[PDB]
């Protein structure tokens, strides 16, 4: 109540004053933080996030100013450094989840913008989350969501060189296996299958990796983590979730994924399916498969 | 020469024929074809408007052959073909009966025609629906009140929709069925309703079916 | 029946409120079902949507502050079996095939995604996929073409009219796409 109204009123203010002079905006933002990153740990928690977003926007605004401003590339840096300081001051108010993603959307941002000395501020934002990931993320539930985000965030980005793509790729692979539960591993590892294919990186002039082999690695590894799930109902669905995710990679012209794997993976799942009891949980996955037949039937 | 335009005659002759067709259903279905043809064809283009009307000579001679005719003999440089796509048969810029206005009329009559023997849900609809809305509804009852779709009538637009949350489908095709024109049509709707309403002086399905079109939330 | 589909509000994170004309439209007593894709994020915005309709179906979205919202969800309304998910969950963020994958796994006739802040709706292998886009029209790193939008469905039964409400300029420009059960 005293924490809900006040947080609305910083949303308001940075907008009330809104100019179309970039530098003025910057002064405002700055002059917001000055006067709204103060009162203990009660406000600073849910008052700064705005400004961090609001900064990213302003960073974009300097890229519209491509020709008007010469010092725009230096002004981008000035802003991102304004983020770093501002997200950090949430960490120093003992916070975990919020600042993690705030780095990420920033990390995206610089990525899409593409300014001078940017790739350096790309990495720093990513690993800052990752350093929050392992340092402060416990509960296997939100440990999953917090890792899958990091993956798809990265996936999208094209702004990295091979020399700095590789370590973050497999930094994920670690965090994928380092989950608590068995199903949560096996999916998350299969989610890491993408980063080696459609995870972009400026090496073939802003193109996909097309690295079909390193996909198969991260699909095998899951299937082994598939056997290692005790429950029969886990096992079958996990085989199917991996089957469909196999299919996707065939349909995207990847010839690393061959029929051998698929028929064997299918046949397996034809035979395992009857063993589950005729019930509600069981009435779903027997449809899932039925739909994965027919999708494959046309194609 | 021939220095008076058939515009006014043709125009008026439709109103005559439409009257006859109220009873004669074989003439109605015949008239509809004629009206549809004028509507589909483009009064921006002069020749085509002249073309399409003249091509329906067989129909222009069913009621009143005096429309098409002219003395083809003893007139130099006003040969038979030359007149039927001339400015003299039909003046492109007649200040009153502009090709446009005849089009805008044609449609008016088209709707009135199909009105004649359409059902009670229809009449009631045409009264409730506002100028914009009524135009939409006329498409919605295709092709009974006439073929009004993007390609079957020249001046017709794409159906648009309101910000109001259940979003009403409307039309802003004033270049065919003017707000003026549509007001006439409503008039003929309630004429046709009121007149029908007197002739069953107790109960029956009209007064059930009216209550259905009326109480429709 | 009338299904209000929206999401990606980011209140207060990215935007201070909904666009004046959108709040003006969305009044209580015109909706039965809501399918919000998330990023509300606060209780403020849950309590808004609960006013608008009796039935309300949120999902968990990347910035949501509440834990209790459900990541994935499905609902049968009318003849239709709809799927609902914030859409960051799908990788590569908002790809085609990944959104079809997720259909099969769900077995749904309609499938609502989000996160891109960009409206889409289309028929693909006899099944339908929606995305209302940003109700607020908030920031996005990947896109800078943001058109504040929400969707309304009229499921008659075996026939769904998919109205899409966009705010171009300061006028509310609505288009429509009808889809029907195969």
């Amino acid at each position: 109540e005293d924490f809900a109204d006040e947080q609305s009123l910083v949303g308001r203010f940075i907008h009330l004053l809104r100019s179309e002079d970039p530098d003025q905006q910057y002064l405002i933002l700055n002059t917001a933080r000055k006067h709204f990153g103060a009162g203990g740990n009660q406000r600073i928690r849910f008052t700064l996030p705005p400004l961090v977003f609001a900064a990213y926007q302003l960073a974009f605004r300097y890229k519209e100013n491509s020709k008007v401003d010469d010092k725009w590339e230096k002004k981008c840096q000035k802003i991102f450094s304004f983020a770093h300081q501002t997200i950090s001051a949430l960490i120093k108010a003992e916070l975990a989840e919020l600042p993690l993603r705030l780095f990420l959307q920033g990390a995206l941002a610089a990525g899409e913008i593409g300014f001078e000395n940017h790739e350096t501020v790309a990495y720093e934002f990513m690993s800052q989350a990752f350093s929050l990931y392992e340092d402060e993320i416990s509960d296997s539930k939100a440990q999953l969501a917090a890792i899958t985000l990091i993956i798809g965030t990265f996936e999208r980005m094209k702004c990295f060189s091979e020399e700095n793509h590789e370590p973050l790729r497999t930094q994920c692979a670690l965090a994928a296996s380092k989950l608590l539960k068995k199903p949560d591993q096996g999916r998350a590892v299969s989610t890491c299958a993408h980063l080696f294919w459609s995870g972009r990186n400026t090496d073939k002039n802003g193109e996909e990796l097309h690295g079909g082999k390193r996909v198969m690695e991260c699909l095998k590894k899951a299937l082994k983590i598939a056997n290692q799930c005790m429950d029969p109902s886990l096992q079958v669905q996990l085989f199917i979730e991996i089957l469909n995710r196999y299919i996707y990679f065939y349909e995207k012209e990847n010839d690393a994924v061959t029929i051998q794997v698929l028929n064997q993976l299918i046949q397996k799942i034809r035979e395992d399916l009857p063993n589950l009891e005729s019930s509600e949980e069981t009435e779903q996955i027997n449809k899932h498969f039925h739909n994965t037949l027919e999708h494959l039937r046309l194609r | 020469y021939i220095r008076m335009a058939k515009n006014k005659e043709f125009f008026d002759a439709l109103e005559e024929i439409a009257e006859s067709a109220k009873n004669d259903e074989t003439l109605r279905n015949e008239l509809a074809k004629v009206l549809d043809d004028i509507l589909k064809t483009d009064p921006s283009d002069p020749e085509a408007f002249r073309k399409i009307v003249a091509e329906h000579q067989e129909f222009w001679d069913e009621h009143d052959p005096s429309l098409m005719e002219f003395n083809e003999g003893r007139f130099f440089g006003k040969s038979r073909k030359q007149y039927l796509k001339s400015d003299d048969f039909l003046n492109s810029t007649d200040p009153t009966y502009n090709f446009q206005k005849l089009h805008q009329f044609a449609a008016e009559q088209r709707v009135k025609l199909g009105l004649e023997k359409s059902d009670t849900d229809t009449l009631v609809a045409i009264l409730k629906n506002n100028p914009e809305e009524c135009r939409a509804y006329i498409e919605s009852k295709k092709p009974g009140l006439g073929n009004f779709s993007e390609g079957n009538v020249h001046g017709w637009l794409k159906e648009e929709y309101t910000p109001t949350i259940p979003p009403k489908a409307i039309n802003k095709s004033t270049g065919v069925l003017s707000d003026e024109a549509i007001k006439r049509i409503k008039e003929q709707a309630r004429d046709l309703l009121l007149l029908k309403l007197i002739n069953s002086s107790g109960n029956t399905q009209l007064l059930k079916d009216l209550r259905d079109a009326m109480s429709k939330p | 029946m009338l299904v209000l589909v929206l999401g990606d509000l980011h209140i207060p994170h990215r935007c201070n409120s909904l666009p004046a004309k959108f709040k003006k439209l969305l009044v209580p007593g015109k909706i039965q079902h809501i399918l919000c894709t998330g990023n509300l994020c606060t209780k403020e915005s849950y309590d808004y949507l609960k006013t608008l309709a009796g039935d309300v179906h949120i999902v968990r979205g990347d910035f949501d502050e509440n834990l209790n919202y459900p990541e994935q969800k499905v609902v049968t309304v009318g003849q239709f079996k709809i799927g609902l998910i914030h859409g960051h969950q799908v990788i590569p963020w908002g790809d085609m095939a990944s959104l079809a994958l997720l259909q099969r796994q769900f077995d749904v006739d309609i499938l609502i995604s989000g996160h891109t802040h960009k409206f889409e709706a289309f028929e693909h292998e006899n099944k339908f996929y929606i995305n209302p886009g940003s109700a607020t029209g908030a920031y996005n790193a990947l896109e800078t073409n943001i058109i504040p939008s929400f969707v309304l469905m009229d499921i008659q039964a075996s026939t769904v009219v998919t109205y899409v409400y966009q705010l171009i300029g300061d006028d509310v420009k609505v288009e429509r796409i009808e889809y029907k059960k195969p």
